[PDB]
RNA sequence: ACCGAACGUGAAGUUAAAGUGCCGGAAUGCACGCUCAUCAGACACCACAAAAGGUGUUAGUUCAUCUAGACAGCCGGCCGAAUGAACUAGCCCUGAAAAUGGAUGGCGCUCAAGCGUGCUACUUAUACUUCACCGUGAUUGCUGUUUUGACGCUUUCACGAGUAGGCAGGCGUGGAGGUCAGUGACGAAGCCUU
RNA sequence: UUGAAAGGGAAGGGCUUGAGAUCAGACUUGGUACCGGGCCAGCAUCGGUUUGGAGCGGCAGGAUAAUGGCGGAGGAAUGUGGCACGGCUUCUGCUGUGUGUUAUAGCCUCUGACGAUACUGCCAGCCUAGACCGAGGACUGCGGUUUUUACCUAGGAUGUUGGCAUAAUGAUCUUAAGUCGCCCGUCUUGAAACACGGACCAAGGA
């Protein structure tokens, strides 16, 4: 009862980019404990939440969310590409996201 | 490269003068049959008044290893070009396949003489049946009786970036 | 207005090629061949092994 | 990119209408646009093209 | 692969640039890293060779005003810090925050003397260098180029190791007693079931 | 389908018979080739540029079927540094025509989505179906010219899996240009 | 296209309700529900018309009776059903069997 | 100015040339060797180095001595098993000296993150594939239902870089003929303004 | 001046999102507790494009794979047992050297009848994970199933549920962050140039 987590910990690592040009429409996400594309393919299609705090209350809450989804793997070390409704702000590079266990296929 | 051994057989195009020209065979170590037929014409025009335009490829067949799980020693006779001249050499390799010995040879002359694939002619690959046929010590040292050796300083590959225990190299 | 691939859409495949139905029904893609157990290389074609 | 074997976006180089703003010549072009579009007679297509021609291309007969 | 609150790396026996690149990517990706015992780090190549390299570094200074030029830090932690900062986009705000995520020390000062130190196998000298190659200890290179506190660190390190040995002897004794109690409670119904479950 | 299977079995039988009778069966030289332009449109000398235009290869990844004769072989030799070509199998031809098959109808690129389109343009040549068209291409037929020119040049994608490390050197030397001869099928599987 | 679900309510506090199949992890543990009558339950049962209906409370009790009767047979199954699920530190759902 | 590729506004996929230790997206990837530099080396154009040398190390070529005991060492013996010479070419080293401090791009790298070679995956251009939208050019049809827009509506396909320059279609200003029986002291024109 | 904001050796710009401010909009000119609608989403099924799986099955080819296993014949050594000499062993994997050819281990070559697998192809074979898109707008066509002048996956997205309408949503402005961005005009082969004109603004100006 000390733990209540139903999501996998993730991190916003980068945008999709070449050496000099970045593409904000695709985010690179590191899912915790995933080290290969085979592991990362479990999470394809899963929802992602970026939860953050804001100055103004909206309906009595100062907590806002940007929703996204895992679309494909990236590279060979288990990072995935994510697609959020609104692009994650660049300040969130290194910020933690939540990888939801739904849509479930277990 | 990753190679196969091919039997390529070819001939001059028949003429009304000569209606059955002589058939010539070559053993070619090539990655595929396109390079096998290219190397065939490459050596035939070094050895005969023939061209691909005036010739004909008769047969291309893979030659599989006779005993692919028997450990052998091969002697390979080579003719390679250096930056200054052309040299003949003879080297020895230990392997279970003739192709894998030729692959090791190509890596070895790339490493020791900077000799590229284009600069090498394989004159001959022979399996050395007798232990007395082995001239080179770097392969003769593995033909001694009751050969044992350890592998000191084992390095274990980790799946994680951080390890909570001290590294070890026993083995 | 929209091209449909006959290699994915079975209806378009039958529209273009009516014989695909017979090919599937007759299993032409996995048809066995009846032949004798022979090996014609035992003699001089062993010229491949050495020459 | 494309390796163009001909010049791109080239107008036909033929008149598709009279340069004239005479409404009655436009009515004649209407009548023979309908005839050329619907009669299969080559005469009507020739007449329709000739109604577009300029003054020097219609010398007095 | 877990996200940790702080990763404390024991810097002994680690190759400088390989540890630097790994730590750089860690702090860029939002991980807080502490490196202790930077005086025990290693650089490949003989000591004289690395000392000559540091003197090449010392040669470089702003001609018109030496106070503007590169600032050659002599402490081992600062040598590691220079290696990391060279691998960080330190002139951006993001790189500055990433560098705020990092701490480097000589010795093992509090509070890290009573915490867990890990190693990084991809950067360990004993696992990376061919067993005959020569290497340098950054503590000796630092003393050879101006670092003043080598003997203070080793005096404090001997005191810390004596205290940590008293710790370990107590922990081992309580581990022996707990193991004897787990042996006593073995072959019980719960133990047999946990053995059938793999525990 | 029956004649395809019979021809395959006949060639296999001929090879086995030549093997048995101490002889060597020499295959008939290929009569058809599929040519893919793998080079861009910049910096091409005038003669190979004209040759690629006459082969209707005016963009990268454009493919065309060519019936091999002396004239067409000497054409393809000029364009060799810019193309990858080879001998296409029946399944490769079928996949190309089914997925990316378009006809030139009144100088317009029309999808081959119904046999009436093929009949209205090639019915005077006894081509009434997509399978008739595929057969005419595969077994290089008496109306190969009309059937292959009716086919608009195939516009392939880039390979799924990439090329070799460096395209613009002959396939024999580890590149991509020139004649690869049966590996055109693997390349087309990658690009179509 | 929804799943009918019970806690059972006595064990869990989760009543008879619908869930979506995509917001569910289907474990490998199973209970014999051949003795549970779920004939009267359908979409119109959960129609939108706080106070809970006496029909719904009665159906909850009747279903939970059979569910508990079958649950008692498997040891620790009632405790398992009454305990919440959470991801612990070092739990990898791509490696775990459920 | 080289390599790749040439450009309407977008979505998705894949690539080219170049890369994948960090700066930087992608491997501290798999593999066979070579190299240790008290000025290592590190990728075409290209931003340098030669002749000549080295018992550094590696691999070769050709001669010669060898269990009828080779070379070395103690006085033929003594352990026993290889040895000598010339030559070839890989990497490394010497040859190798300039002026502000400083550049394989930087950090840094030594069974490499260097050099030669092979393989697998992976990264991503305004390029290629499919689709949407804009425009240009061509193209299908439209009058007994043409029907107050035919200089219009509509079907289909292809294409889109641009200085000098040409042409086309439009935006805006002062004044003039006509028209809106137009706006306006109940506020024209002008001016300021997320 | 007041107010707002930002500010480590310039500032300014583009793209993107966050934050704050401003503006907008369907319960419509909604119709009679209900009908139905708008927007944002979840799920299902479809169609177009596409990336995958430690996927599963069938067929073909080759030296009708080469091997391997089994059988036969021959042979050798880095010679097993045995034997004969030895140095250390209460002969305690004892061991070394000779001999010779399976013995108390085995191996190599040729070969005979079977049986597989690798590799490369084919399947108009099967199962399975995800992403982006939904142009069009009565019917007309081509096909398929026909139980049928009917139905379909077949000439381009529908069904259902939830929430919201003081708002989830969108735009702009300011600002931060990431990334890229040299000063325009000109003559010139070549300009950011250590080439020239330009401090600023209005009106005039070919
Ligand atoms: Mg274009
Ligand atoms: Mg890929
Ligand atoms: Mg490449
Ligand atoms: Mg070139
Ligand atoms: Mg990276
Ligand atoms: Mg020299
Ligand atoms: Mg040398
Ligand atoms: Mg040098
Ligand atoms: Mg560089
Ligand atoms: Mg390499
Ligand atoms: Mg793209
Ligand atoms: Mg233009
Ligand atoms: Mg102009
Ligand atoms: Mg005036
Ligand atoms: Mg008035
Ligand atoms: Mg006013
Ligand atoms: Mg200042
Ligand atoms: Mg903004
Ligand atoms: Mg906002
Ligand atoms: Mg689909
Ligand atoms: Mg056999
Ligand atoms: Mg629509
Ligand atoms: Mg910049
Ligand atoms: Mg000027
Ligand atoms: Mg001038
Ligand atoms: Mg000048
Ligand atoms: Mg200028
Ligand atoms: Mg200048
Ligand atoms: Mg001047
Ligand atoms: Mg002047
Ligand atoms: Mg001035
Ligand atoms: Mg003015």
């Amino acid at each position: 009862a000390e733990s209540h987590r139903l999501y996998v910990k993730g991190k916003h690592i980068s945008y999709q980019r070449s050496k000099s040009v970045t593409n904000p429409n695709v985010s690179l996400i590191q899912i915790e404990g995933v080290a290969s594309p085979k592991d990362a393919k479990f999470y394809l299609g899963k929802r992602i939440a970026y939860v953050y705090r804001a100055p103004k209350e909206i309906r009595g809450s100062k907590i806002r969310v940007i929703w996204g989804k895992v679309t494909r793997t990236h590279g060979n070390n288990g990072l995935v590409r994510a697609n959020f409704k609104k692009n994650l702000p660049p300040k969130t590079f290194g910020a933690s996201v939540r990888i939801m266990l739904y849509p479930s296929n277990i | 490269s990753r190679l196969n051994e091919y039997q390529v057989i070819g001939r001059n195009l028949p003429t009304e003068s000569v209606p059955e020209p002589k058939l010539f065979r070559m053993r070619i170590f090539a990655p595929n049959t396109v390079v096998a037929k290219s190397r065939y014409w490459y050596f035939l025009q070094k050895l005969h008044k023939v061209k691909k335009a005036s010739g004909e490829i008769v047969s291309v067949n893979i030659i599989s290893e006779a005993k692919p799980t028997k450990v052998k020693t091969f002697g390979i006779w080579l003719r390679y070009e250096s930056r200054s001249g052309i040299h003949n050499m003879y080297k020895e390799y230990r392997d279970v396949t003739r192709v894998g010995a030729v692959e090791t040879m190509y890596q070895d002359l790339a490493a020791r003489h900077r000799a590229r694939f284009r600069s090498i002619h394989i004159l001959k690959v022979v399996e050395l049946e007798k232990t007395d046929d082995v001239k080179r010590q770097y392969v003769k040292q593995f033909l001694t009786k009751d050969l044992k050796f350890p592998l000191p300083h084992r390095v274990q590959k980790s799946k994680k970036l951080f390890q909570a225990t001290a590294p070890t190299t026993f083995y | 207005v929209l091209k449909k691939n006959p290699l994915k859409n079975k209806q378009v495949l039958l529209r273009l090629n009516p014989y695909a139905k017979a090919y599937a029904a007759e299993k032409v893609g996995s048809a066995k061949v009846e032949q004798a157990k022979v090996k014609p290389s035992k003699g001089q074609f062993a010229e491949v092994l050495k020459n | 990119g494309r390796d163009h074997t001909s010049k791109q976006h080239v107008r036909s180089g033929h008149r598709t209408a009279p340069k004239s703003d005479n409404v009655y010549l436009q009515l004649l072009v209407k009548l023979y646009s309908f005839l050329a579009r619907r009669t299969d007679a080559p005469f009507n297509k020739v007449i329709l093209k000739s109604l577009f021609l300029s003054k020097i291309n219609r010398p007095p007969v | 692969s877990s996200f940790e609150k702080v990763v404390v790396i024991d810097g002994k026996g680690h190759l400088l640039g390989r540890l630097a690149s790994i730590v750089s990517k860690q702090i860029l990706n939002g991980q807080k890293v502490v490196v202790v015992r930077c005086e025990e780090l290693n650089i490949s190549g003989e000591f004289f060779r690395n000392k000559l390299k540091y003197h090449d570094y010392l040669r470089k200074a702003t001609r018109y005003n030496k106070k503007k030029g590169p600032f050659h830090f002599r402490a081992p932690s600062r040598i590691l810090y220079k290696a990391i900062r060279g691998m960080i986009p330190h002139k951006t705000a993001r790189g500055k925050a990433a560098l705020e995520r990092l701490k480097v020390f000589e010795g093992v000062p509090p509070p890290y003397d009573k915490k867990k130190r890990v190693v990084v196998p991809q950067a360990l000298r004993v696992l990376r260098l061919k067993p005959g190659r020569k290497y340098t200890t950054v503590g000796k290179l630092s003393s050879a180029v101006g670092w003043k506190y080598e003997s203070v660190v080793e005096k404090l390190e001997e005191k810390r190791k004596v205290q940590s040995a008293e710790y370990y002897a107590k922990k081992k004794a309580l581990t022996k007693k707990l193991n004897a109690a787990k042996a006593s409670t073995a072959e019980s119904e719960a133990a047999q079931k946990l053995a059938a479950f793999g525990y | 389908q029956k004649e395809y299977t019979e021809a395959e079995r006949s060639v296999i039988k001929a090879k086995r018979d030549a093997k048995a009778s101490n002889s060597y069966y020499v295959d008939a030289q290929p009569k058809l080739v599929f040519v893919v332009r793998i080079k861009g449109i910049n910096k091409i000398p005038p003669k190979p540029r004209k040759v690629l235009q006459l082969l209707r290869l005016t963009q990268i990844n454009a493919g065309v079927f060519v019936r091999l004769t002396k004239a067409t072989s000497e054409l393809i030799k000029l364009a060799e540094p810019y193309v990858a070509y080879g001998y296409p199998s029946l399944s490769t031809i079928r996949q190309l025509v089914y997925k990316r098959g378009f006809g030139k109808v009144n100088k317009q690129r029309i999808a081959l989505s119904d046999n009436a389109i093929i009949e209205a343009n090639l019915g005077k040549f006894n081509i009434l179906s997509i399978e008739d068209l595929i057969h005419e291409i595969y077994t290089v037929g008496p109306n190969f010219k009309q059937v292959s020119n009716f086919l608009w040049p195939f516009k392939l994608s880039n390979p799924n899996g990439g090329f070799r490390a460096r395209k613009f050197q002959h396939f024999i030397q580890g590149g991509d240009t020139g004649n690869r001869e049966q590996f055109i099928n693997a390349l087309v599987k990658q690009m179509n | 296209n929804t799943l009918l679900v019970s806690g059972p309510f006595k064990v869990n506090g989760v009543p008879l309700r619908r869930v979506n199949a995509r917001y569910v992890i289907a474990t490998s543990t199973k209970v014999n529900v051949s003795g549970v009558d779920v004939s009267k339950f359908n979409v119109e049962y959960f129609a939108r018309e706080k106070e809970i209906k006496a029909e719904r409370v009665a159906d909850q009790k009747s279903v939970d009776a059979a569910l508990l009767s079958e649950i008692k047979k498997t040891p620790l199954l009632k405790q398992y059903l009454a305990a919440s699920f959470s991801l612990k530190n070092g739990d990898r759902p791509h490696l775990l069997k459920f």
